[PDB]
């Protein structure tokens, strides 16, 4: 690969100027080793003070591995980089992927380093390895080749990748392959045994046709991914409190589903009764309960994915290591809901669990729609921003905002 | 002639679209012109500038200024236009090291490199933009026209290019001499080591030898100034550091710039003087921007200031960092949203101190603030030492566990242990998760007329207890809180409270222990006195009886 591809920022937009955030000594040392070798291999070069741009960088340990990986936070440059139709007006995101019985995720980002980057764009990939306490000047570098994490890298490399995959694809016509940023998602309906071998068959291809983390596979079974419909309790004795909670939950559901009614149920709450008093249900209230339960079984109507609009992901801490979440574009039109428990490694760490939940939800989003959601995190910004990079294991990074006032709706996904 | 290596040029551009400066030269007195001619003739002999022809169309004004005892003239080229049009640079000198991160050095020597500064060449394609004109005597000849060959003092790029140039030159020497440190600050190079004085000066000699490869002559900083170094507002002594003396003026009439300087000093002092407080003094300057307005002191500011003076009576010092020892951070609550902390490696020998003040807001609690203080210190500690300190917190392990397992947000505090240093941070009330058997059930409600501001708040209970109170100058939201307040006042130690107020739920589920709303404060005070409170929410206007009953009672 010798020929570059012309790339430019969006009109009337300068390159990024994002402050490097402080790094621990161990992450700094890891990056110094990584970038020293990258520099020897030609992937990056030192830069001068005439380059004012900057993009933050840090270091992660991918899931179940020893070596540090460099991770550049290109979110700012990605949004400033021109929209891409590299050779084609766009790839259709494969709706087949979310249906395969098993999807393996490969870090193929190392392949980008074999394509040179347009010499005029290189300046905009500048980043800094900070020193501790500003004791020495930060080490400044820019990319000479397609960088991992940059939006343009899969775009530009897409020609070179379709051909590497071509012998494998025409051999296996029912294997669905999707590329998102530095990841390759490879879905097959066949069962386990064949998969690791077929994935390794795919791996060898990239080695013959061309890596530090290529050996690993992230295994997913989207065919078993579970949704969370809204459930009403089934009880033989209802206290006043139970019925009040039920009417609240049904009143919230009536914003989502037509024809929810609570009149007969509300009628049982006649008078000013102790909260713990058992109220027998009237048959007309029981009928209303049954009707609402029927309504809640069906899907929400008029729910469509709109590729022009952002996906929004809300997350609630439910306690005991359980988290609920909903993905939507318009409020009350959920495209997907879910629940997680038993976040491994973090039974006494909220923020680690939240970080893994964010990564699992983003992964689900890439698979289903081919993009990442904007998160609404139930956490104070300063807590999140201090800690999330300690637990981050993905090579992409979504966007997020913070919820400071407690939603009433946490109750109705419990 | 010993060949010298060239210092690599930094290429420089103007901001896109913009051209270079074209500013008229002002008239100058005959005396100033002669002064400038002599100054510039010398600088021209030294290679600093070169005479140009008339085709260059750019210009920057030059001035001649006198000093008091030095009866010399000095030249000033005003590059403000050129700087407005010069590209942005990476400014490597943004971050200043904090003294508490520094390591003790047996020996440090200072080297003047201001003379090496003029060996840094200016990008040849940029020089045209630095042209200036000495007006001629009686304007009867063409003005003498010059441009820079070296980084002009006062030009936007000179600090960054000079510092980048030195760093690149120094890099191999530093890398191959890991037992020394080198730090550049303006025109001086500081070289520190733990070598004995003899082996230290040979490293210095070796460094001079290295610099001469680029032709850089560098003698000792003349008039070696005995320690401490006075640098960026600090005193760097050999074994300790501190802020430069902090003296708080005695005043009768305190204006708004008197207290900005006073909180600035106190903020600066608080990095080493423990327990500094600035809430009451800071509060006195909310909205004013006329820097001459005199503000009366609240007696709480006089108390706070007088407390600060006691802390400032004696000088205190911090120790330098030893990476072989642990790093520990200790926090105390001071009251009124104020927090103070010490960071040390061995007890009673602080590396530094500091403080944290609560964010602006209507409702808050001590645990959240302590959590914010911890994140602030964590991040500052990453900056200074590259690691998180172990914390000693005035909160029991069980309080924290109860807080974070029940709190609606994700939260986290790094490795820490309880220190028994009152006042302790505690949870002041804990709402029930289930309705209380045998506790009276209060159905509360309130409502106000948006026009008249007249309202009603009250409750009805399962025992037939009832109350409605008429209120003036209120709102829906305030009547909703007032109704909850009445139920707390009029119930026993355990009570179930039913409200339809999403606003009141939003506040109470946030678990405040203090508020700017006095009514919310009264509610917190009631909650502290209870044994059990279960707060239940229901939607309004849904025929939920009890709720429906008191809704009608309050809607007038
Ligand atoms: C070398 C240096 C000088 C200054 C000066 C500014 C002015 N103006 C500032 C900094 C940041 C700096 O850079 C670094 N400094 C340090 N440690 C400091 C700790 C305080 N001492 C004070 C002292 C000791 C000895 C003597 S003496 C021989 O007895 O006269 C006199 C004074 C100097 C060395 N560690 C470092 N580590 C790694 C990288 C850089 C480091
Ligand atoms: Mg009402």
């Amino acid at each position: 690969p010798i020929e570059t591809v012309p790339v430019k920022l969006k009109p009337g937009m300068d390159g990024p100027k994002v402050k490097q955030w402080p790094l621990t000594e161990e992450k700094i040392k890891a990056l110094v080793e990584i970038c020293t070798e990258m520099e020897k291999e030609g992937k990056i070069s030192k830069i001068g003070p005439e380059n004012p741009y900057n993009t933050p960088v840090f270091a992660i340990k991918k899931k179940d591995s020893t070596k540090w990986r460099k991770l550049v936070d290109f979110r700012e440059l990605n949004k400033r980089t021109q929209d891409f139709w590299e050779v084609q007006l766009g790839i259709p995101h494969p709706a087949g992927l979310k249906k395969k019985k098993s999807v393996t995720v490969l870090d193929v980002g190392d392949a980008y380093f074999s394509v040179p980057l347009d010499e005029d764009f290189r300046k905009y990939t500048a980043f800094t390895i900070p020193s501790i306490n500003n004791e020495t000047p930060g080490i400044r570098y820019q990319y000479n080749v397609l960088p991992q994490g940059w939006k343009g890298s899969p775009a530009i490399f897409q020609s070179s990748m379709t051909k590497i995959l071509e012998p494998f694809k025409k051999q296996n016509p029912d294997i669905v392959i999707y590329q998102y940023m530095d990841d390759l998602y490879v879905g097959s309906d066949l069962e386990i045994g064949q998969h690791r071998t077929k994935i390794e068959e795919l791996r060898q291809h990239l080695l013959r046709w061309g890596p530090p983390f290529l050996w690993m596979g992230y295994e997913l079974h989207p065919d078993k991914w579970t949704v969370q419909p809204i459930v009403l309790p089934e009880k033989d004795s209802w206290t006043v409190n139970d019925i009040q909670k039920l009417v609240g939950k049904l009143n919230w559901a009536s914003q989502i589903y037509p024809g929810i009614k609570v009149r007969q149920l509300s009628k049982l709450l006649r008078g000013t009764k102790a909260l713990t008093e058992v109220i027998p249900l009237t048959e007309e209230a029981e009928l209303e309960l049954a009707e609402n339960r029927e309504i809640l079984k069906e899907p929400v109507h008029g729910v469509y994915y709109d590729p022009s609009k952002d996906l929004i992901a809300e997350i609630q801490k439910q306690g005991q290591g359980q988290w609920t979440y909903q993905i939507y574009q318009e409020p009350f039109k959920n495209l997907k809901t879910g629940k997680y428990a038993r976040m491994r490694g973090a039974h006494t760490n909220d923020v680690k669990q939240l970080t893994e939940a964010v990564q699992k939800i983003t992964t689900e989003s890439i698979v289903i729609w081919g993009k990442t959601p904007k998160f609404k995190l139930p956490i104070q910004k300063e807590t999140w921003e201090t800690w999330w990079t300690e637990y981050w294991q993905a090579t992409w990074i979504p966007e997020w905002e913070f919820v400071n006032t407690p939603p009433l709706v946490k109750l109705w996904y419990q | 002639m010993v060949p010298i290596s060239p210092i690599e040029t930094v290429p420089v551009k103007l901001k896109p679209g913009m051209d270079g400066p074209k500013v008229k030269q002002w008239p100058l007195t005959e005396e100033k012109i002669k002064a400038l001619v002599e100054i510039c003739t010398e600088m021209e002999k030294e290679g600093k500038i070169s005479k140009i022809g008339p085709e260059n169309p750019y210009n920057t004004p030059v001035f001649a200024i006198k000093k008091k005892d030095s009866t010399k003239w000095r030249k000033l080229v005003d590059f403000r236009e050129l700087n407005k049009r010069t590209q942005d640079f990476w400014e490597v000198q943004l971050g200043i090291p904090h003294p508490a991160g520094l390591k003790k050095k047996k020996s440090v020597t200072v080297l003047d490199v201001g003379d090496a500064y003029f060996s840094v060449p200016l990008d040849e394609d940029f020089r045209k933009y630095t042209a200036f004109t000495i007006p001629s005597i009686n304007n009867e000849t063409p003005g003498i026209r010059y441009q820079y060959n070296v980084l002009p003092q006062g030009w936007k790029g000179s600090p960054a290019i000079f510092q980048s140039s030195m760093t690149k030159i120094l890099e191999p020497f530093a890398a191959q001499n890991p037992d020394i440190v080198i730090y550049q600050y303006m025109d001086d190079l500081y070289v520190g080591s733990d070598l004995e004085i003899g082996q230290h000066r040979t490293k210095i000699e070796e460094l001079r030898q290295h610099l001469l490869r680029w032709g850089l002559t560098t003698p000792d900083k003349k008039h070696q100034k005995e320690p401490p170094f006075l640098w960026m507002g600090y005193e760097l002594h050999p074994d300790k550091w501190t802020v430069q003396p902090i003296v708080l003026p005695e005043k009768d009439s305190w204006t708004v710039n008197d207290i900005q300087k006073l909180v600035g000093k106190l903020n600066w002092a608080s990095q080493i003087y423990p327990g500094i407080k600035v809430r009451q003094l800071s509060k006195l300057l909310r909205g004013t921007k006329a820097l001459t307005e005199v503000i009366p002191l609240t007696e709480e500011a006089e108390l706070e200031l007088a407390e600060n003076r006691e802390i400032l009576k004696e000088p205190v010092h911090g120790v330098y960092y030893d990476p072989s020892k642990d790093l520990i951070a200790e926090i105390q609550k001071q009251g009124q949203g104020q927090w103070t902390y010490q960071i040390y490696q061995e007890p009673f020998k602080n590396l530094k101190t500091g403080k944290y003040a609560r964010m602006r807001g209507a409702h808050t609690n001590d645990v959240k603030q302590l959590t914010e203080a911890v994140q602030k210190i964590t991040t500052e500690s990453i900056v200074i030492w590259g690691k998180t300190p172990k914390f000693k917190l005035p909160i029991q392990k069980e309080t924290w566990e109860t807080w974070w397992t029940e709190y609606w947000q994700a939260t986290w505090i790094p490795e820490w242990e309880f220190v028994n240093t009152p006042p302790l941070v505690k949870l002041w009330y804990q709402l029930e998760k289930e309705p209380i058997v045998g506790a009276e059930t209060f159905y509360v409600d309130g409502a106000a007329n948006r026009e008249t501001k007249l309202g009603k708040a009250g409750y009805v209970t399962n025992k037939g207890r009832q109350k409605v109170v008429p209120l003036t100058n209120t709102t829906n939201q305030k009547t909703e809180l007032q109704a909850i307040y009445l139920a707390l006042q009029d119930s026993g130690l355990e009570v179930n409270i039913v409200t339809d107020s999403q606003y009141a739920l939003g506040i109470i589920q946030a678990q405040p222990d203090k508020s700017e709303s006095e009514l919310v404060n009264q509610i917190i005070e009631q909650l502290i006195k209870k044994e059990k409170v279960y707060l239940a929410w229901v939607p309004a206007h849904k025929g939920i009886g009890g709720n429906e009953q008191v809704d009608k009672l309050v809607s007038a």
